[PDB]
């Protein structure tokens, strides 16, 4: 009825927009086959899952329809403001024109697969039976189609597809084009005013639950009348329905039952995850808030905790409240729904190309002696120590392991100590590589507590149960952790990291938990020698505090030790001045290398995995002999740390191999290994000083 | 005041000294007591009343009684010819009363 | 038509125009908001080519202007808010009526009777406009709540509209009105719903506990809840000490409803919602400067000699330390803070430490500190538990979400925070405050919520000495007692001595008696303005000033004595920008690094 | 004594003495109500007078128009306050082997507030 | 005990006790004025 439930016009026309998108796909210019009928077809080829959308490329149609007439209505504007809707019409916009066959369906291909072609060819053979019939009664011939499509029950286009649609936002270039839907928001920053468009955040992922599968729609089976029933399904929960909705089992004077096929119904993928506020844009005073998010279909997995993320979508209200008693009506609760993830410090060592990225690498390479020009490039921020930061760009690039064939492994990464104090900034250095790295994470001692490392097991909200939910070492693994205050971590903390040099291990016998999850992690320990400060009238290990079964571990122990030098703390003093003064550091002459294209340089080294020749085999045992015998002849006290252990032959054949992976190697040469054992003589060895 | 078994609303409850008022409390291994009790005697001895601050409850009950106890020496039957307050654990202000 | 219009409505719409025609301070006042509006919407169309609603109303003014509408809106919110509401709204669409809502009102006030805690409220005060403060604990999750619905219909086009009445709209009762969610349209055509179209309005309610330090002697603390929506919302966090204003409503039937104990719950709408300061939270500096103080600091920013008279407005009843108090003001400014590109950030503000024999005013100190600070918490020795942490509270609080409740050196951010007794306080905890220090930051990393969170908060310690008086004439090291990297960490350690005179004796005693028989009020104003106007940045001036005089300090006083490193040379950095902010000066200047030159100096010696 | 009521001191006065545990959040009672049908859109008002926790009134179901429908009008209605307190017997005595009783109170109006928790 | 000594000692001069703990961080007032009687050590060597 009218005046009941009224109506409203608006400047939104769906009517013409469905046209004026059937104009966009499918015809095209910019990217002999326009882009959209090829990816349609490779989608029709049935190798393609995922059908992207970019609103970028839909302003340049604009563009093009504006200029070069005639004026096309606003798809963007129209699409940020809604964009839920526009899902569902573009998608039928798109079901219509596809290249038809387009190939045979083989046997695997895949099951789902075969599923859709069968419906699809129930689907023909049902009109022309009907049409068939039809005909033969009587008594221009389009007619006769209508009646036919219009008398007949199909399988709905949404209930066959495959593939899954999802909008890509724009920002950028375009935004200054001048050209919105791509501000980054913080958490804070959204009004819930903004319900239904189509928004972009950038915020820490956390928890990001277990993947499942959550259904669209449910098939039965009549199995009497025999048809199908699809309901379709919302929110979290339904109620199965039963007796029979089907045609023929209406109206019946028996309905028949059905009951659900789990092969016959449309699931999609579906996985939940939180995200906070970055905790740089919070206001001075209060606290990070928390957001949720879904994931369905394609782009699931592609999210993990400890990342810090632009995330792209459509943003929609769920219906929810607290205690019944605690709701004015009607609230919405909402959440966000993920369209596309882009991701700060994109994740090494995955990439498949290597296609003209290969030319932002060698930018850094031509010029030549990369490995002293990266080496400065990490925190360019502080001054001197050109040998620590040497070594930590050994650090992150790692390698190379190995597996022996039984097999055990041999790590596989570098452990580096910076021990000194109270100044020279040891831990600026850290948080500049935690910040570069990607997968690295930043702990303090009293700090990150013993059950910060472990793993916790507990409940887990929607999918269940009981995950194991770890911090700190589970956390950060396969990429670099950091510790600050490493003397004041007191015991139990001290035996899980004693134990990780092991590598792929944390056991955890406790209670609830008998699992032994694997920690791939890389350890950095900024550490203060016994109080106050290194005391020369005391051998080292006795101003070292830390025990030696662990320092065997160790790799690299960088001792920083400070005495003050007239000349020198001059040049110091002018760079601290000259930065405050400038922001930039720097200057006549070096480039320093941003961490992006540094780390993309990283990742395309740690691909290698180079191997040693018999030559520089040869000279690492000699020297080896030599470093045992002269570690142990220096025998009592002093000097030291003995005894130069196996783990420091291993581990100058690891460092001798990443530093040959900057060279990119294979080839592993002498001058590679007489420079592991240069850094390692730096390390130590300043205490004469 | 403590909360109550199965589930009920909270009733206060006095110690051994208030339930025992007018009458005769009779304690035991004094050198085995917490310290946390060990106040509680004292200041029932003291002020001959006991004074409870928690939770929003705020009194002071009155217990009058009569302390009896039994103790056990330092290790041995006699520990030392030292004095008894030397012999015994219980510091000496307490046993002054 | 609704009910059509009447004359009791009428009149009190009415005789609401004279006022607010006067007083006329508010009839521009709307105009302005719109202008703020109109600007920013010509910013987003043509640059790249917001405002509440609500208008102040003083109370004051009716009592002269109207006795009886005043009387009337305290007694009777519900009759008399509405039409007033109604009035300014026909205003604010005359104001400007060509271009293309509630319009709401405050009621500041001038309170009133009806000026009540939460502690005694009801029931006489019931469905009457009440002023209630007190700490706002524990707040809630912010919901977007619908009004408005739109749908789509195919085949027929069109669209629709839909309207939702809430228990809590308007303010008097009106006969409920469930509209389901409307689908299904007749004729019997599905309906597609659409957002964005449909308008939301956003939804929070706190809880408002009784003042702790107003609290009675002991206790339970007994609180009312409080409804807030739209432009009200959000603007207070947990821990605040908030004076809410507003109607307070018996909505609900009471079990009289359904036949077959409690009843009536209670609530407050709206209003005010005002965050205001108490000692030790909740910022609030503010402060209004007007057209007159803002121009005495200008005239006495030019004076050579301010420093120290300002030096010297610290301390009424506290002779010399001229040293310093020179130091606190350095602390209340702090040398700005830089945060690199791409890069770590260094530290702004200035951490002070003062050691000496008992007497010395190091407790007495702190407290004037905390006043005039603007901020910040203070702690006093243990203590604790977790200082600054969250320490992840556990469990739910509610529903089984897992938050964090912020501790100090997290709610003291931007502030200054006092240690007392810094020397007592547990290892385990120095072993954080080297990460807030420094390094500016917290970590929590406990079961849990795992984040990075920022206390970058200023810091102030008086520690006694190691044992008894005997700090004087012990050695420069193990008179401190709390090695090591902590005596580093604070910028500026300062040594007092209690030790005896007859004459400095004499001079004491007659500034003693007079006392019991640059005015402390212009001081914060003088700070605030100073502090986020304006940052003097970095001069060549200085910089050849403070390394000379760094590199003598690390090659003599390593002889001299210790502690000596680059954290020093940061601090003279810091020093001479907050000198600078104390010159107003747009840049540094060498006299400045002279000045930090000199304080360092008696600091060391 | 609190310890002893016998079941012949109902709806009688009774006097005892003992120690307040605990005293409630104050909630609001209706003396006052005036009420209005929707569909009839007559208007009416209750009042009580006086009352214990009965309950003791409820809307009437009479304005088809019904069920109930009376609507409370809550601008108009004026409300009153009740306490519940919650009393001990003194802990002092003379339980000796048991967790000692308790009885729950209400009051009404100007007997609210009079007492502190702990207060004999 | 040690903890509240701490908290004394602080209060007697400036007659305010201050508590930073959770999620208040009060300032609140005590007016009193505390009459101690200590117990000494050992008799009259004390003296001694
Ligand atoms: N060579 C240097 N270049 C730049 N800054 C330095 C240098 N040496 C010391 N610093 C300063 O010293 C400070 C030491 O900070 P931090 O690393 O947190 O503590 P620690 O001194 O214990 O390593 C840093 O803030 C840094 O600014
Ligand atoms: N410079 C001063 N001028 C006047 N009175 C002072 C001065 N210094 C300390 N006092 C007196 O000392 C007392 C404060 O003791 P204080 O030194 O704060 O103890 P603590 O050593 O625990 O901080 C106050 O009563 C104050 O009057």
């Amino acid at each position: 009825m009218s005046a009941a439930l009224p109506s409203i016009q608006l400047p939104v026309d769906y009517n013409n927009l469905f046209n004026e998108i059937t104009d966009f796909l499918v015809t095209f210019k910019q990217d002999k086959g326009p882009k959209y009928m090829a990816m349609l077809q490779k989608v029709a080829n049935r190798e393609l899952n995922s059908v992207i959308i970019d609103l970028d490329d839909i302003l340049q149609y604009q563009n093009e329809k504006f200029l070069q007439g005639t004026q096309a209505d606003d798809l963007v504007s129209a699409i940020q403001q809604n964009a839920n809707h526009f899902t569902e019409l573009f998608c039928r916009a798109i079901d219509n024109n596809m290249p038809l066959p387009t190939k045979e369906i083989d046997y695997k291909d895949d099951v789902l697969d075969v599923i859709l072609n069968q419906r699809r060819l129930r689907n023909e053979r049902m009109l022309s039976d009907r049409t068939n019939e039809i005909r033969s009664e009587n008594l221009m011939n389009d007619a006769l189609r209508e009646v036919v499509e219009d008398e007949t029950e199909l399988f709905p286009p949404n209930l066959t597809r495959r593939y899954f649609l999802y909008f890509k936002p724009l920002s950028q270039n375009c935004a200054r084009r001048y050209r919105i839907s791509s501000k980054p928001l913080s958490v804070r920053q959204i009004k819930g005013d903004f319900l239904g468009q189509l928004i972009t955040v950038r915020g820490i992922i956390t928890r990001v639950s277990d993947v499942k599968p959550a259904v669209e729609v449910i098939a039965y089976t009549c199995d009497q009348c025999g048809y199908e029933v699809f309901q379709e399904v919302n929110s979290r929960t339904f109620t199965p329905l039963s007796e029979c909705t089907s045609e023929e089992c209406s109206q019946n004077q028996t309905k028949g039952q059905l009951f659900m096929s789990t092969r016959a119904s449309k699931f999609s993928a579906f996985q939940e995850c939180k995200i906070q506020e970055l905790s740089q844009q919070v206001p001075v005073g209060h606290i990070p808030r928390s957001l949720n998010i879904h994931v369905n279909g394609t782009l699931v997995r592609s999210l993990s905790p400890g990342d810090i993320v632009d995330v792209t979508g459509i943003f929609l209200p769920a219906p929810y409240t607290g205690f019944k008693a605690l709701k004015a009506g009607l609230l919405t609760e909402t959440y966000l729904e993920a369209q596309f993830v882009r991701q700060h410090k994109k994740k090494f060592a995955s990439f498949s190309l290597t296609s003209d990225v290969e030319e932002r690498v060698m930018e850094l390479i031509t010029s030549g002696d990369v490995y002293n020009r990266l080496a400065k490039s990490i925190a360019p921020e502080i001054y001197g120590n050109l040998d620590v930061k040497k070594a930590l760009l050994l650090l992150l690039v790692g390698g190379v392991d190995k597996r022996v064939g039984d097999g055990m492994k041999i790590r596989g990464d570098i452990n580096v100590c910076l021990m000194g104090d109270p100044g020279v900034a040891k831990s600026q250095l850290l948080k500049a590589i935690c910040k570069i790295s990607p997968r690295g994470v930043y702990t303090t001692g009293k700090g990150s507590s013993g059950v910060g490392l472990t793993a916790a097991v507990m409940k887990d909200p929607v999918t269940d149960e009981m995950i194991l939910e770890g911090g700190a070492l589970v956390l950060a693994d396969n990429g670099i952790c950091c510790i600050d205050e490493f003397d004041k971590m007191d015991e139990s903390d001290r035996t899980a990291i004693h134990e990780v040099m092991e590598q792929q291990t944390i056991s955890i016998s406790k209670a609830g938990i008998n699992t032994t999850l694997n920690a791939r992690t890389s350890i950095l320990a900024a550490a203060n020698p016994l109080y106050g400060r290194y005391n020369p009238r005391l051998s080292p290990l006795d101003n070292i505090n830390l025990p030696a079964a662990l320092l065997s571990r160790f790799d690299i122990l960088f001792l920083m030790l400070d005495i003050p030098s007239r000349d020198d703390d001059e040049k110091l003093a002018e760079h601290v001045t000259y930065v405050h003064m400038h922001n930039k550091q720097p200057d006549l002459d070096f480039t320093p290398v941003e961490p992006s294209k540094m780390r993309e340089y990283i990742a395309y080294a740690k691909t290698k995995r180079p191997v040693m020749s018999e030559a520089v085999n040869d000279y690492v045992v000699q020297a080896y002999i030599r470093l045992r015998q002269d570690s142990k002849r220096e025998m009592d006290s002093k000097f030291s740390f003995g005894q130069a252990t196996p783990r420091t032959l291993l581990g100058i054949i690891r460092l001798s191999q990443a530093l040959a992976k900057l060279r990119l190697a294979d080839m592993v040469d002498i001058d590679d290994v007489e420079e592991a054992l240069r850094l390692v003589r730096v390390s130590k060895e300043s205490l004469y000083q | 005041v403590r909360k109550d078994p199965i589930t009920k609303e909270w009733t206060l409850e006095g110690g051994a000294l208030v339930l025992a008022d007018k009458g005769v409390c009779l304690i035991d291994e004094f050198d085995k007591m917490n310290d946390q009790d060990r106040t509680s005697i004292h200041e029932a001895m003291e002020q001959q009343s006991i004074s409870i601050s928690k939770a929003g409850i705020v009194t002071t009950l009155q217990a009058r009684c009569s302390i009896i106890a039994a103790a056990n020496p330092n290790g041995g039957r006699y520990n030392s010819t030292l004095p008894l307050a030397q012999n015994v654990s219980l510091t000496e202000p307490i046993l002054s009363r | 038509t609704f009910f059509a219009p009447d004359a009791v409505f009428g009149d009190r719409v009415r005789r609401f125009q004279e006022f607010l025609d006067t007083f006329t301070s508010y009839r521009d006042s709307v105009r302005s908001i719109q202008v703020y509006n109109s600007n920013n919407a010509a910013n987003y169309n043509d640059d790249q080519d917001i405002l509440p609603h609500r208008i102040i109303i003083s109370l004051d003014d009716l009592r002269e202007f109207d006795r009886s509408f005043w009387s009337g809106i305290l007694v009777e919110p519900a009759y008399f808010i509405p039409p007033a509401e109604k009035a300014l709204t026909d205003l604010a669409d005359s104001m400007d009526d060509v271009p293309h809502h509630p319009w709401k009102l405050s009621f500041k006030g001038s309170f009133g009777a009806h000026a009540l805690s939460p502690r005694t409220l009801t029931a006489q005060h019931l469905n009457k406009l009440v002023s209630v403060e007190g700490i706002v604990t524990k707040t809630s999750l912010v919901r977007p709540k619908l009004i408005r619905s739109v749908h789509y219909a195919a085949k027929t086009g069109r669209f629709h509209y839909r309207d939702y009445t809430d228990a809590t709209t308007t303010l008097t009762t009106r006969i409920p009105t469930p509209a389901i969610y409307p689908t299904e349209d007749t004729e019997g055509n599905k309906l597609t719903t659409e957002y964005g179209y449909s308008t939301f309005i956003d939804h929070q309610r706190i809880t408002v506990q009784e003042m702790p330090e107003m609290a009675p002697a002991g206790q339970l603390p007994r609180s009312i809840d409080v409804i807030l929506d739209d432009d009200l919302v959000d603007k207070t966090k947990p821990g605040d000490r908030v004076n809410v204003v507003g109607v307070f409503k018996s909505l609900g039937a009471g079990g009289m409803n359904q036949s077959n104990l409690i009843g009536f719950k209670t609530l407050i709408l709206g209003n005010t919602v005002y965050p205001l300061h108490a000692r030790s939270t909740g910022v609030a500096a503010r402060q209004m400067l007007t057209d007159f103080d803002i121009r005495n600091i200008n005239k006495l920013s030019k004076k050579k000699d301010i420093f120290d008279i300002l030096s010297q407005s610290l301390a009424p009843s506290i002779y010399g330390h001229d040293h310093i108090k020179k130091a606190i003001l350095l602390m209340l400014m702090g040398g700005v803070e830089k945060n690199l590109e791409n890069g770590s950030h260094l530290r702004g503000d200035i951490n002070i430490l003062m050691v000496g024999d008992p007497s010395t005013a190091k407790s007495q100190l702190l407290r004037f500190v905390l006043n005039t600070a603007s901020l910040a918490i203070a702690t006093t020795g243990r203590g604790s538990s977790g200082v600054g942490l969250t320490a992840a509270v556990t469990t739910d609080r509610e529903t089984g979400e897992r938050r964090l409740e912020a501790g100090a050196m997290v709610l003291a951010d931007r502030g200054v925070v006092c240690i007392d007794e810094f020397d007592k306080m547990t290892d385990v905890d120095r072993v954080a405050i080297h990460e807030v220090m420094e390094q500016q930051t917290v970590t929590i990393a406990k079961a849990g919520i795992h984040t990075t969170l920022n206390a970058r908060c200023s810091v102030i310690a008086a520690a006694n000495p190691v044992f008894g008086q005997y700090d004087v004439n012990r050695d420069p090291h193990q008179n401190i007692a709390l090695p090591d990297s902590l005596l580093s960490r604070f910028d500026l350690l300062f040594v007092v001595t209690d030790d005896i005179n007859e004459i400095r004796d004499r001079s004491i005693s007659e500034h003693v008696l007079r006392t019991h028989r640059v005015t402390i009020p212009f001081l914060r104003k003088y700070v605030q303005y100073a502090k986020e106007r304006v940052i003097p940045q970095l001069t060549q001036e200085a910089i050849n000033v403070i390394v000379k005089n760094y590199t003598d300090l690390r090659n003599d006083d390593n002889t001299k004595k210790s502690p000596i490193t680059a954290r020093t040379l940061e601090t003279l950095i810091r020093l001479a920008t907050a000198h600078a902010k104390v010159r107003l000066s747009k840049t540094v200047n060498k006299v400045d690094a002279k000045v930090a030159a000199n304080l360092l100096r008696f600091a060391l010696l | 004594p609190l310890r002893d009521l016998d079941s012949e001191h109902v709806s009688k006065i009774v006097r005892l003495s003992g120690i307040i545990i605990s005293t409630s959040v104050l909630s609001s009672r209706a003396t006052y109500l005036s009420i209005m049908c929707r569909n009839c859109r007559h208007t009416t008002s209750i009042t009580i007078n006086n009352f214990n926790t009965g309950n003791t009134v409820s809307l009437p179901r009479s304005c088809n128009c019904g069920p109930d429908p009376y609507i409370i009008i809550h601008e108009s209605s004026k409300f009153i306050d009740q306490q519940f307190l919650k009393l001990q017997e003194i802990p002092e005595l003379v339980p000796v082997g048991e967790m000692p009783r308790n009885l729950t109170m209400t009051c009404d109006r100007y007997l609210t507030n009079k007492v502190i928790p702990g207060t004999r | 005990r040690d903890e509240d000594r701490v908290a004394i000692h602080e209060a007697m001069e400036q007659q305010t006790i201050s508590i930073a703990k959770a999620g208040i961080t009060t300032v609140l007032n005590s007016r009193t004025s505390v009459l101690a009687a200590a117990n000494p050590i050992y008799g009259r060597y004390d003296d001694l």
